[PDB]
């Protein structure tokens, strides 16, 4: 019996009159000074019985009864209360016409077939348009002028129906016939169809069908009575603390008050043309001017508040209604503390203080004294608390121990920002917080504030107890690895713990297990000693459900023996479990967490921290003047570099060297010299530090704290240390180029004044950038999270056959990531590893053990078909089994989880939170492996995939096609390194040979294209038009975009000729010697110039195709998340068949398409920007790119496919954030792609939805019920174009939601006509309406409770 | 400054903010998406509603503190009634069925 | 105190409704009318409910049969 959503409807006189029923009655209560309101009710003393003006005694004459009652003082009889129901008063009865036509589309304009501006003019104007009639031949909508209305009324006489003002607008809105217009325009546009007809006609037909089947009458658009709110519901937020001032609300109050009151009394009084004209124009501007237009002639211009423009300040405070609802409120129960760090107690617990305690626990203290009975009444307990008795502290502790507290930092990013801890009292005003958790919050101790909230009872305390606990949530659904930061004194302390030293004291020790207590704590045994024979017991978990012990003597240092006592469970026992005390401690933490992720794996794992800060504090590392080491080679390197640069400026003084090459050269010498100072700095960081023992010649490992931080990894970096001792580097914020005045002074040495000047310059620029990235990252999270709201994730496994082929990235010299991490933890349709022997079966899940077994054994196959989230047969929501299994908790996730929605939306936050270096790193570096010299990873046979090998006469090898592939295959067959081989690359060995690590097959200069030819001879320009296409004198061949449309069909090419005139073809190739020149290229040698074998002709100064280099980190992040198609597309092949290019184009798009032969052809032209990759002498299949460059989102979605889209997006994102240092799994990114590819357009016909696109799920239901029905031909295909994906928030099927994320006025205007009910399917709409989110924990009650919707 | 319950405002029934010895500070849209991120429907749904936009949630909540019924009323948000309100002042007025 | 809920997840993995189940048991013991079946570490009835779920003798069917048994006997 619970209500469902709301009802979108219009303003009607019956419902609004129901909201009033009293018309407009009285001020109610106020005006105490006045002493009386309007005072017309029934009483024992009414003095007006049996009539209106008569007495009960029959003596109403003289001075008795009548208007005078029993009390002639104050207190009126009219009140009408204040809050229960929204009232209504007159408030501009005749017209409204405000929020229709307010949006860019005019709704009354399309229903009345009238333009916007003409509606704005004809309102408050004379109107006079005729309405229906049987005696008149004029149209129902036929509009007349004043005089035409006088002659029409005096001529036609009776049966002529028209009204004085807005009534003819009221009367057209009333007289519009939706059925006759629907069938009339339906049969008319269906009988006569045109390209211009479908627009504004067909959509008008379906739109009028939406009006007819909507149920709301257009007559309800206008309001006869306007419902007025009670102040509490009315309330307006004043800017000045609540002042009304001069605003157009007050202007329209002064004009609309007198004009509206005089208009009501005039209309009810049948006023003449003077008062009805002045009151009709003044009131018409009162109701109409507040709606639209008007002149802001308010008080004096300037020095006055004018918070009225579109009258949108009521619906939208700043960006919308967010401030009122759908955004963050002031919450409750908050300490608002500042973080302190407790090292002690438990990873999850709170050093909640006594002062913050008992302030928010007052209800639990009152109920505690009640149930326990130490108090008598609630007031007595209040006295006990206000008196601050000592007994209250004991029961207070009884409550606090197991009553958790949830914690969050105000700038919240990801899901782990809020975590539940078990509070314990600590004396102080602050909260001691676990430092390993501080890195999870990202919070710092610089004094950033803290929001402390108290959960409420069952769902909050226990939900945060079984979910949001910091130990219960370890894994981070962004990187995928468990996020723990045992850095700082844990890395330094474990580094000092695990290490060796020559000689020193103690030598070896026979004692083994308990050698730390007696040996360490007694005397004579250092914390670390090399060559100790102490044995270490081992445990083997390979047995089923049982551990197999073992023991043996291993050489290990005393500190390593101390670290071994931390984890009693099975370990590598000082091999991988000790190492150097580096991030490998986090690695062994991961391997220890790999088995039984609950359990003493979880608990007592903090002993690494207790011993870390314990024996780190015992170590007591320190930094001082002696700590840093200045290399003596610095003087020789700075002097030599200064001498070389002195020779450079001497050559520039002589004029032999240009200023540019001299500047960049000097930059190179100071850069390489700074590298030399860094390397010598490091050399003196390890081998210069010595320890004197006995002869001291052997010395020992360095104990320097700087080296412990650099090698250990607790903090600092080789670059920061390079600034501490070596050169600081060079940068210029205003110029953007490396300065020619380097900093030769170390921090220990006195810096120069100008050095400090440039350093604080660039440092200020760094502060500006790092301060700028926060807002941009926040806005990115705004867009992404606004898109991600749509994930229900309901069905478990729908058994879909579609899955992505999994192949490694294998880019550059070394592979960036292995395929095992991508294929790990993903459902697998087939996924046959090895040469198809057996491998996995069809119905088998991929775990870490099975995927690790197939990855380690028979690794020759790196490609396996794995199901992905983007491809799911589930109609509504996503399938957890198809998406994958992982979470902050253990594996095997369940339904109702946001998954990649919020996990990915929060995953993209840390990547864009900080740029990498100057942000040009994430951009196009313009220098790549295959771009300069193609290199191989593993020794093996290098082959060219999808290419035609063309041998030349010089012995080299060139690719005949445009887009090629160059891969290095090992003896097993697995792909090592594969890069796309572009046309024009001359390689020593095309195929059949081998290559080693770091082998370069071909070398091409990226600055100038060599365009190496084959047969020697004179250069001849082929298909080069002077003055139209193409324009020391050297020719310039530009792109066909700037070429004349007449000669743009042909393309310029360099054709070599012999001395006799005959053409000599290349050996083994049917085509002769020539080179295809792309756009923007420059040809140096002109006609009539002899050339030898392999002579250059033209070079590409710029790429031209997809020209523009790299947008940058922010532009590529907001562009990729923006999902919009590329600026300049290239070409694609939709269907298979004979592919050819022929004929020409005259005054149109160049390069008409000879192909499409076979199945019915269509002539395909184009501007011909990028070079054509496809060959004209061969038949092309479906899905082959006919040109290089970007494939665009639409052509890549309908051509390249979902798989190629996922490859592009995942590869680009993981490369950018990979160079940034953040490795993000494929799952969440493919969820972003899943939400990007939804709402694909639909071409289907016969299902209705004619010619217009609809949702993909609607196509699954329409085609499902289609093939289910006896007619299967009704279903058709659909285009995969993803639009811009930034309007997907506007494309949500829900009503109330996204209205706050978008413009409230525009959403209300556009959707309010469509009249679709929200239905509470939107999650954020549920957040606004108050009913629980049908996901997460509430998915059970929403599924079982919402499962009764079919019953009614 | 620690605060539990305090003065509210006549606008939307939300309290003013800090420095008033009232209010829970603020958990903004980032915390809304943090509860949507943790997947807790309870904390968010009763968050936006019970504390401010709902008097029923506070009255029934404090009444449930006695004997510890522990239930919190989901309620109909009065701030959502400020949105419905403002829309009612707008020329297109929406009414529930 | 309970180290990790993952043990009760090993009992019956859900994690979606375990909030409502353990909140129902901790509701029965917190409101009154129910007694702890586990020796107390001084942990409150909520953690006693977590260990009750870890015991294996409390689940959805036990709350349904026991709830209908108390409703029929009352």
């Amino acid at each position: 019996e619970e209500f469902d959503a709301i009802k979108i409807a219009l303003a009607s006189p019956d419902m609004i009159r129901s909201w009033s029923f009293g018309e407009v009655k009285k001020p109610e209560t106020i005006n105490y000074r006045t002493f009386k309101p309007e005072r017309d009710x029934x009483x024992x003393x009414x003095x007006x019985x049996x009539x209106x003006x008569x007495x009960x005694x029959x003596x109403x004459x003289x001075x008795x009864x009548x208007x005078x009652x029993x009390x002639x003082x104050x207190x009126x009889x009219x009140x009408x209360x204040x809050r229960e129901r929204m009232g209504h008063i007159e408030l501009a009865s005749p017209t409204a016409h405000i929020w229709f036509l307010k949006s860019l589309p005019s709704r009354i304009g399309l229903l009345l077939d009238m333009p916007l501006r003409d509606i704005e003019r004809v309102l408050y104007f004379e109107s006079y348009v005729v309405i229906e009639g049987g005696m008149t031949n004029l149209e129902r909508q036929q509009i007349l002028t004043e005089e035409q209305y006088l002659d029409a009324l005096e001529e036609f006489g009776d049966e002529f129906d028209a009204k004085m003002g807005a009534e003819a607008i009221q009367a057209l809105l009333k007289s519009m016939d939706l059925e006759q217009e629907c069938e009339q325009l339906r049969e008319e546009l269906n009988e006569t169809n045109s390209e211009t007809k479908r627009k504004k006609l067909t959509k008008r037909i379906k739109l009028l069908e939406a009006f007819v089947q909507s149920g709301n009458k257009p007559e309800w658009m206008i309001l006869t009575v306007l419902p007025v709110l009670p102040p509490d519901l009315r309330p307006l937020v004043p800017l000045d603390g609540g002042r009304f001032a001069t605003s157009d609300l007050n202007d329209l109050y002064r004009r609309v008050i007198n004009r509206n009151n005089r208009l009501k009394r005039l209309l009810d009084l049948a006023a003449p043309d003077i008062i009805v004209r002045n009151e009709k124009r003044m009131l018409q501007e009162a109701v109409d001017a507040l709606l639209d237009n008007g002149r802001r002639g308010r008080a004096i211009t300037g020095s006055n508040k004018r918070p009225l423009k579109s009258l949108a300040d009521m619906i939208k405070g700043k960006q919308g209604r967010f401030r009122q609802n759908l955004l963050g409120k002031r919450v409750d129960y908050s300490g608002r503390s500042v973080i302190t760090v407790g090292p002690y107690l438990r990873l999850h617990q709170c050093g909640l203080p006594k002062k913050m305690a008992l302030e928010l626990f007052k209800p639990f203290i009152y109920g505690k004294l009640e149930l326990r009975g130490l108090a008598t009444t609630i007031k007595a307990a209040k006295k006990m608390v206000e008196r601050e008795e000592a007994v209250v502290w004991d029961i207070l502790d009884e409550v606090i121990r197991e009553h958790p507290v949830l914690l969050n930092r105000a700038p919240t990013l990801h899901r782990l920002g809020i975590q539940a801890f078990e509070p314990v009292l600590i004396e102080g005003k602050a909260i001691q917080l676990h430092p390993l958790v501080c890195a999870a919050y990202n919070a710092d101790f610089d004094g950033d504030q803290m929001a402390v909230h108290v959960p409420l009872t069952l769902e909050a305390q226990l939900e945060a107890r079984a979910l949001m606990m910091s130990t219960n949530n370890i894994l981070s659904p962004a990187n995928g690895e468990p996020i723990i930061v045992p850095s700082q004194d844990v890395v330094l302390g474990l580094y000092y713990m695990t290490r060796d030293c020559v000689n020193a004291k103690g030598e070896g020790m026979v004692l083994t297990g308990p050698k730390e207590a007696e040996r360490l704590y007694r005397s004579g045994l250092a914390s670390l000693h090399a060559r100790v024979k102490v044995r270490i017991t081992e445990y083997e978990k390979d047995a089923n459900g049982e551990l197999v012990a073992k023991t043996s003597l291993k050489d290990t240092t005393v500190g390593r023996a101390i670290l071994w006592m931390i984890v009693p469970k099975g370990l590598p026992y000082s091999i991988v479990n000790q190492a150097l005390g580096k991030k490998a401690i986090s690695k062994m933490l991961n391997t220890c967490y790999r088995i039984l992720g609950l359990k003493p794996t979880v608990i007592f794992a903090d002993q690494i921290m207790y011993t870390g800060f314990a024996y780190a504090a015992r170590s007591g590392a320190s930094v001082g003047i002696d700590d840093m080491v200045i290399p003596e080679k610095k003087h020789e390197i700075i002097s030599e570099a200064e001498a070389e640069v002195a020779e450079i400026q001497e050559q520039f003084q002589s004029g032999l060297v240009t200023a540019g090459e001299r500047y960049n050269k000097v930059i190179d010498i100071w850069a390489a010299a700074n590298d030399r100072v860094s390397k010598a700095m490091m050399d003196n960081l390890q081998t210069e530090t010595v320890i004197n023992r006995d002869g001291q010649e052997e010395k020992q490992v360095s104990f320097n704290s700087i080296y412990m931080m650099a090698d250990s990894g607790a903090r600092g970096s080789a670059a920061q240390i390079r600034q501490l001792a070596g050169m600081r580097g060079l940068m210029a914020k205003p110029d953007g180029s490396i300065i020619e005045t380097p900093i030769t002074a170390n921090f220990r040495e006195g810096l120069n004044v100008l050095q400090y000047f440039i350093s604080t310059h660039g440092a200020r620029k760094g502060l500006a950038d790092t301060a700028l990235k926060t807002a941009n990252s926040g806005y990115l999270t705004r867009r992404l999270v606004d898109v991600a709201q749509d994930l229900v994730v309901t069905e478990d496994d729908c058994g879909t056959h579609e899955g992505i082929m999994m192949t490694p990235v294998i880019e550059g010299g070394d592979v960036k990531e292995p395929l095992r991490d991508r294929v790990l933890g993903r459902v697998t349709a087939e996924d046959v590893l090895k040469p198809g022997t057996a491998d996995i079966l069809v119905p088998r899940n991929t775990l870490l053990h099975e995927q690790w077994c197939d990855l380690l054994e028979e690794n020759s196959v790196d490609a396996v078909k794995v199901r992905s989230v983007v491809s799911c047969d589930t109609d509504f929501g996503v399938c957890a089994h198809c998406y994958g299994r992982d979470l902050a908790r253990g594996h095997i996730i369940n339904k109702g989880e946001a998954i990649g929605v919020i996990a990915a939306q929060s995953i993209g936050e840390p990547g864009t939170q900080l740029t990498m270096r100057t942000f040009h790193i994430g951009g196009a570096a313009s220098r790549a492996a295959a771009e300069s010299s193609i290199q191989v990873k593993n020794k093996g046979s290098i082959k060219l995939s999808n290419v035609k090998s063309v041998v030349n006469s010089s012995g080299k090898l060139v690719i005949t096609s445009r887009n090629t592939e160059l891969k290095l295959i090992d003896e097993f067959g697995r792909t090592k390194e594969s890069y796309k081989v572009p046309y024009g690359a001359v390689l020593a060995k095309g195929d059949g040979e081998q290559v080693a690590g770091g082998e370069t097959v071909a070398n091409w200069d990226p600055h100038t294209m060599p365009v190496i030819t084959e047969v020697s001879g004179f250069v001849r320009f082929t298909d080069m038009i002077d003055g139209q296409t193409i324009t020391l004198s050297s020719l310039v061949v530009l792109d066909s975009a700037e070429r004349t449309a007449g000669g743009k069909d042909l393309r310029p090419a360099l054709k070599i000729v012999d001395a006799q005139g005959n053409d000599v073809l290349i050996p083994g190739t049917d085509m002769p010697a020539q080179y295809f020149l792309p756009g923007k290229a420059i040809v140096q040698l002109e006609d009539g110039v002899q050339i030898s074998s392999g002579d250059t002709l033209a070079r590409i100064p710029q790429e031209s195709g997809g020209t523009k280099d790299i947008t940058g980190g922010l532009p590529r992040v907001a562009d990729l998340f923006e999902a919009r198609r590329p600026k300049e597309p290239a070409i694609l092949a939709e269907i298979s068949g004979i592919v050819s290019f022929g004929k020409e184009t005259k005054g149109k798009r160049r390069l008409v398409i000879t192909p499409v032969d076979g199945s019915d052809p269509y002539e395909e032209m184009i501007p011909k920007w990028r070079q054509l990759n496809v060959f004209e002498g061969e038949r092309v299949e479906r899905g082959d790119v006919i040109s290089d460059g970007p494939e665009a989102p639409h052509d890549i979605l309908r051509l390249r496919g979902v798989h190629a889209v996922t490859r592009y997006i995942v590869n680009e994102v993981q490369d950018v954030y990979r160079l940034q240092g953040v490795k993000i799994n494929d799952k969440h990114i493919e969820v972003i792609v899943r939400q990007m590819l939804r709402k694909a357009t639909i071409v289907n016909a016969g299902s209705s939805d004619f010619l217009e696109g609809e949702q993909v799920e609607y196509s699954r239901v329409k085609i499902a019920n289609r093939e289910l029905e006896a007619n299967g031909k009704v279903g058709a295909t659909y285009s995969r174009d993803l639009l811009g994906i930034t309007k997907a928030s506007l494309a949500t099927e829900s009503f109330i939601s996204a209205a706050s994320f978008q413009e409230t006025t525009r959403v209300l205007t556009e959707a309010a006509v469509a009249g679709k009910r929200d239905e509470l399917r939107g999650l954020k709409e549920n957040v606004i309406v108050g009913r629980l989110i049908p996901a997460g924990t509430g998915y059970a009650y929403h599924q079982d409770r919402m499962r009764r919707r079919a019953a009614g | 400054h620690a605060r539990s319950t305090g003065s509210y405002s006549l606008v939307t029934q939300q309290p003013l903010g800090g420095k008033a010895q009232f209010g829970g500070q603020r958990f903004g849209e980032m915390e809304v998406w943090a509860l949507e991120a943790y997947g807790a429907a309870y904390t968010l749904q009763e968050m936006l509603t019970v504390k401010s936009d709902d008097v029923n949630g506070r009255t029934k909540m404090y009444k449930n503190i006695v004997d510890g019924n522990h239930q919190m009323e989901p309620g109909m948000p009065e701030s959502f009634n400020v949105l419905l309100k403002e829309i009612r002042s707008l020329g297109i007025n929406i009414e529930l069925e | 105190a309970r180290v990790t809920v993952q043990d009760a997840v090993e009992k019956i993995g859900n994690r979606f409704d375990l909030v409502l189940v353990a909140a129902r048991r901790a509701r029965q013991m917190q409101v009154g009318g129910k007694d702890p079946l586990v020796p107390e570490e001084n942990d409150k009835t909520t953690v006693i409910a977590l260990r009750e779920i870890e015991e294996g003798l409390i689940n959805n069917q036990i709350l349904d049969v026991r709830e209908r048994q108390e409703q029929q006997e009352q």
